[PDB]
């Protein structure tokens, strides 16, 4: 049922030409499944049988998908798809539910085969030619030409989502506030009208459409209030995801842990509290999707700790442009943060989690402010505003990681919360060297190919030491040397460092790590009174390297 | 209702296609400000809607120029220039009057509205398409294409160049010594006259620019602690540089010297070959930090040599026009920042210390943007090219907040720092 809408001009990339093939000659019955459909598809004017003078072609799959009662075909445009020009992507995303409004009544209209109605430009039609030869080879050259947008074809969903944006336009103008949305084969119309009055606007629409060419048999708004939109479970006044049943096994491959890390992730939108850390922690082996990985006990400890919050269902509120937007962030440990966003207290709009990965030694204050951004970004992408932050961090420990940090940071409106796991500085180094305190010249060395280190130090009052190490990297060792040096000091100390690496890693004053080595330096720093970390260049005799690297000397 | 002129055929760079960048999500008030703008402009025949047959793109922002009242549109044409204008940096390039950097007082006028008259090529326009964003990805984009010359584009003043020479003519001879440079939508004007005398010399050009066409230099006004009364008067006469504040009172102790050995050891690959030995051997021992130790006899020959070598560089200043400047900024404190304009690492083409009050906003992402703008107008006056920045900031924070305190026409290319430098010690020219 061709539409009388302004068609769009399609072209093939310069230098190219339309495809040309000749398909796998079919027999009696299969051709009978094509002649029937095609010679009544032409009657409805979707195709047209143009014989000679057109040199191109394309194949026809006579695919009765599943096992239909009525025979169906499908012409594979794989070669054309390469040759045609580039269109603007319609799929510029997905309107995420958290930013949807409470539009009282809603309905969905099936614009499924509304692609074959919109017409294709009158010049391109030849590049969509396809032929079907007979069994007996008696009357060959049975070739049609597509009049409307064919299935699959690159520009189809492009041209459609644009043709139908022009079609709804006069309606939308005449009668606003009766908000429309569209995706592929759906029409999500909804307003603040009492059902019958809403049942009118729908039939008005259903007839404007029927007048513009595209038939829509959604028998009197034939679609129920509970919706399955791209996974999202939608109800006329709240949202969530309905089916999210993640099974368990006894010996699964990576192929299945990736689906696992998938669902738990997705569920993070609504279900307050969730972490997919340890489940993915071991996925390091980016091997084949057939190798089994004996899940750690800390992954089940999490998989189960998820299954509870996940079992008993959670609801989802909508947006109210007048009501505030305020978000808060809780520390869920292991360098994992979780946030919730509210207008009217407690009831949730959107929840989600931030977790720094692949690049350790990061600060908590820093990890906090990184999460805030992730959110400040997600806000503007959705609601169009920025959440007033509710944060578990003392101003006097924040402006000390604004005025003290190298990189520049910036968090908008934020207010102080109260929760046992407060975010703050556990320690802080000195700026001016300490008086009287013992001066520890530290040194550390290892083998580039013999891999057997040596730690140690020397003090301003002849107090030496060296703790031989094995299976320790030069980096680790330079680090181990300071810890050693930490342990042998009273309350306040001074430490001159060989390494810039270790220096710049202890300067940022971190806190968490899996490396017991760095965690152990941290612990010393936290209990110590006044710590001062100096630095002198290696390979240049600076400090005391003359006798300092003459003692920690290896056999190579 | 129109007046159709003639077109300069614009074509693409060595076998290239148009930019297909993506529209960064925008605030609400701003998406409202953009349609407020683009629709009147649509009525003005300047821009126009397209369909799917045009897959190209270019970012659109919103900025409140000078003072709060009305928004300005901005188009990150950074990719199209990269596409088209590196062949139009040749075929149709605008020469840089290298004396602009010496002229006592430079001023900048927004002569960007003058292009919106010149029609753009029927066959090229597609590559200037831009898209207006929607909140929460509800509705499909408000998709426009440029009919005339885009005010962002680096290939606009190149076209209007012809017309700009002809329109400025009467002034350039009535006022001969005045050096005028046209970079983008800007007209940099420089003389040897003092404030009072130059400020009117500019009004002169303004009125001349008014009469002779509808080219118009937008009204200038504002009042920050720093005098922002008349125009954006840059003074290329004060271009002197010595950020390296070597501690005169620091060689008293052991720790002071340990510091003094560190800064100096950088000036090694910067200033090829330096003598520091006689000083270093003074703390060759594992002594106490706070030990107030006097310097050795042959030590002064190490300090004062470099201390006088910190008064005259040599090769560095060599600007290769077939390469580009790199600007790297590093935070130093509450108000002060420090930059380095090099081109091939360690060879400093120009360094300086951006600053501001401690009793001011003391906002990091305000100073960073207002410093980025500075580093750049300076490099126009000097090199005629915008530097590649090496920013000390979170990629994603900048992407959010730059477009807020960015009172500026052009948008330089950028990069962000992953690691913590030792360069922000007291001040350091990398
Ligand atoms: C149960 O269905 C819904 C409940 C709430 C809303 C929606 C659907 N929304 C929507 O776009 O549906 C999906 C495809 C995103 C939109 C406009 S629907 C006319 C709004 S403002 N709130």
């Amino acid at each position: 049922p061709i539409s009388p809408i302004e068609t769009v001009p399609v072209k093939l990339k310069p230098g190219m030409d339309g495809p040309k093939v000749k398909q796998w000659p079919l027999t009696e019955e299969k051709i009978k499944a094509l002649v029937e459909i095609c010679t009544e598809m032409e009657k409805e004017g979707k195709i047209s049988k143009i014989g000679p003078e057109n040199p191109y072609n394309t194949p026809v799959f006579a695919i009765k998908k599943k096992d239909s009662t009525k025979w169906r075909k499908l012409v594979d445009f794989r070669e054309l798809n390469k040759r045609t020009q580039d269109f603007w992507e319609v799929q510029l995303g997905i309107p995420h539910p958290a930013g949807l409004k409470k539009k009282k009544s809603v309905t969905v209209l099936d614009v499924g085969d509304a692609y074959f109605s919109v017409p294709l430009d009158e010049d391109f039609r030849k590049y969509t030619a396809f032929t079907i030869p007979s069994i007996n080879n008696e009357t060959p050259g049975i070739r049609y030409q597509y009049n409307v947008l064919p299935q699959g074809w690159k520009g189809s969903p492009a041209i459609f989502q644009s043709s139908m944006t022009k079609i709804l336009e006069p309606f939308k103008k005449q009668n606003p506030d009766i908000v429309i949305y569209q995706y592929m084969d759906d029409l999500y119309v909804g307003s603040d009208l009492e059902i019958g009055q809403h049942r009118t606007k729908i039939e008005e629409l259903r007839q404007h459409l029927l007048r513009w060419g595209l038939t829509t048999p959604d028998k009197k708004h034939q679609k129920e209030p509970p919706f399955l939109w791209m996974g999202y479970e939608l109800h006329p006044d709240k949202w969530t995801v309905q089916p999210i049943v993640l099974p368990e096994k006894d010996s699964w491959t990576v192929n299945d842990i990736q689906k696992l890390v998938g669902k738990l992730n997705w569920a993070s939108q609504i279900y307050p509290g969730i972490k997919v850390r340890q489940l993915s922690k071991l996925l390091r082996g980016t091997k084949a999707l057939t190798e089994v990985i004996p899940l750690t006990e800390e992954a089940e400890l999490e998989l189960a700790e998820n299954r509870e919050i996940l079992k008993e269902p959670v609801h989802g509120v909508y947006y109210d442009p007048s009501k505030d937007l305020i978000a808060e962030i809780q520390k869920q440990g292991q360098g994992q943060w979780t946030y919730q966003i509210y207008q009217e207290p407690f009831k949730n709009l959107k929840t989600g989690k931030y977790a720094r990965m692949r690049g350790a030694h990061t600060n908590d204050v820093k990890q906090l402010t990184e999460a805030v951004q992730k959110i400040t970004t997600e806000s503007i992408v959705i609601w169009g505003k920025t959440p007033k932050f509710k944060l578990p961090i003392q101003k006097e420990t924040w402006e000390t990681w604004w005025t003290e940090y190298w990189q520049a940071t910036w968090i908008p409106e934020w207010e102080f919360v109260n929760t046992p796991p407060l975010v703050k500085l556990w320690y802080q180094l000195e700026k001016e060297p300490i008086v009287g305190a013992e001066t520890f010249y530290v040194d550390g060395a290892a083998n580039r190919e013999t891999k057997l280190g040596k730690a140690g130090y020397v003090t301003n009052k002849g107090r030496q030491k060296v703790v031989p190490l094995t299976n320790t990297t030069n980096q680790k060792t330079e680090l181990q040397a300071i810890y050693l040096a930490l342990q042998d000091s009273g309350l306040e100390v001074n430490i001159v460092t060989d390494s810039q690496y270790a220096l710049g890693i202890i300067q940022a004053q971190p806190d968490k790590s899996e490396s017991e080595l760095v965690n152990q330096i941290i612990e010393q720093l936290i209990k110590k009174e006044k710590v001062y970390l100096a630095w002198v260049p290696a390979h240049k005799g600076i400090g005391g390297n003359e006798q300092v690297d003459k003692l920690v000397s290896a056999g190579i | 209702p129109i007046s159709p002129i003639e077109t300069v055929p614009v074509k693409l760079k060595p076998g290239m296609d148009g930019p297909k960048v993506k529209q960064w999500p925008l605030t609400e008030e701003k998406i409202k400000a953009l349609v407020e703008i683009c629709t009147e402009m649509e009525k003005e025949g300047k821009i126009s809607k397209i369909g799917p047959e045009n897959p190209y793109n270019t970012p659109v922002f919103a900025i409140k120029k000078k003072d709060s009242t009305k928004w300005r549109k901005l188009v990150d044409f950074r990719e199209l220039n990269k596409r088209t204008q590196d062949f139009w940096e040749v075929q149709l390039g605008i020469p840089h009057p290298a004396g602009l950097k010496k002229k006592k007082s430079v001023t900048v006028l927004d002569v960007g509205d003058a292009y919106f008259s010149v029609p753009l090529d029927e066959d090229f326009r597609k590559y200037t398409a831009f898209t207006i964003p929607s909140i929460n990805n509800e509705t499909p984009g408000i998709r426009y294409q440029y009919n005339v010359l885009p005010q962002g584009w680096k290939g606009s003043p190149a076209i209007f160049q012809s017309s700009m020479t002809k329109i400025l003519e009467p002034f350039k001879k009535q006022n001969p010594d005045i050096v005028i440079y046209q970079y983008m939508d800007d007209l940099y004007v420089g003389s040897d006259l003092e404030i009072g005398q130059h400020r009117t010399k500019i009004e002169e050009l303004r009125q001349h620019l008014l009469r002779w066409g509808l080219t118009t230099p937008d009204k200038k006004h504002q009042k920050e602690p720093p005098f922002l009364w008349m125009g954006y008067e840059l003074h290329p006469d004060k271009w002197t540089v010595q950020p390296i504040v070597l501690p005169e009172k620091d060689s008293w102790t052991v720790n002071d010297i340990q510091k003094l050995v560190g800064k100096l050891n950088w000036a090694s690959q910067i200033y090829p070959g330096i003598k520091v030995r006689q000083l270093s051997k003074l703390l060759r021992g594992t002594k106490a930090l706070t030990e107030v130790i006097p310097l050795t006899e042959e030590a002064e020959l190490e300090l004062a040599e470099n201390r006088e070598i910190l008064k005259e560089p040599v090769h560095g200043v060599y600007y290769d026009p077939s390469k580009d400047l790199i600007a790297e900024i590093q935070k130093q404190g509450q108000g002060q920042w420090t930059y380095q304009i090099y081109q091939e690492p360690f060879k400093n083409l120009k360094t300086g210390k951006y600053a501001r009050m401690r009793g001011a906003h003391t906002n990091d992402v305000k100073q960073l943007t207002e410093a980025v703008q500075k580093i750049t107008t300076e490099s126009i006056v000097i090199w005629g090219k915008t530097p590649k920045f090496k920013l000390p900031i979170q990629k994603e924070t900048w992407e959010t907040w730059w477009t807020e305190y960015w009172q500026a026409t052009w948008i330089p290319e950028w990069e962000f720092v992953n690691t913590p430098p030792l360069v922000k010690l007291w001040y350091q020219l990398e």
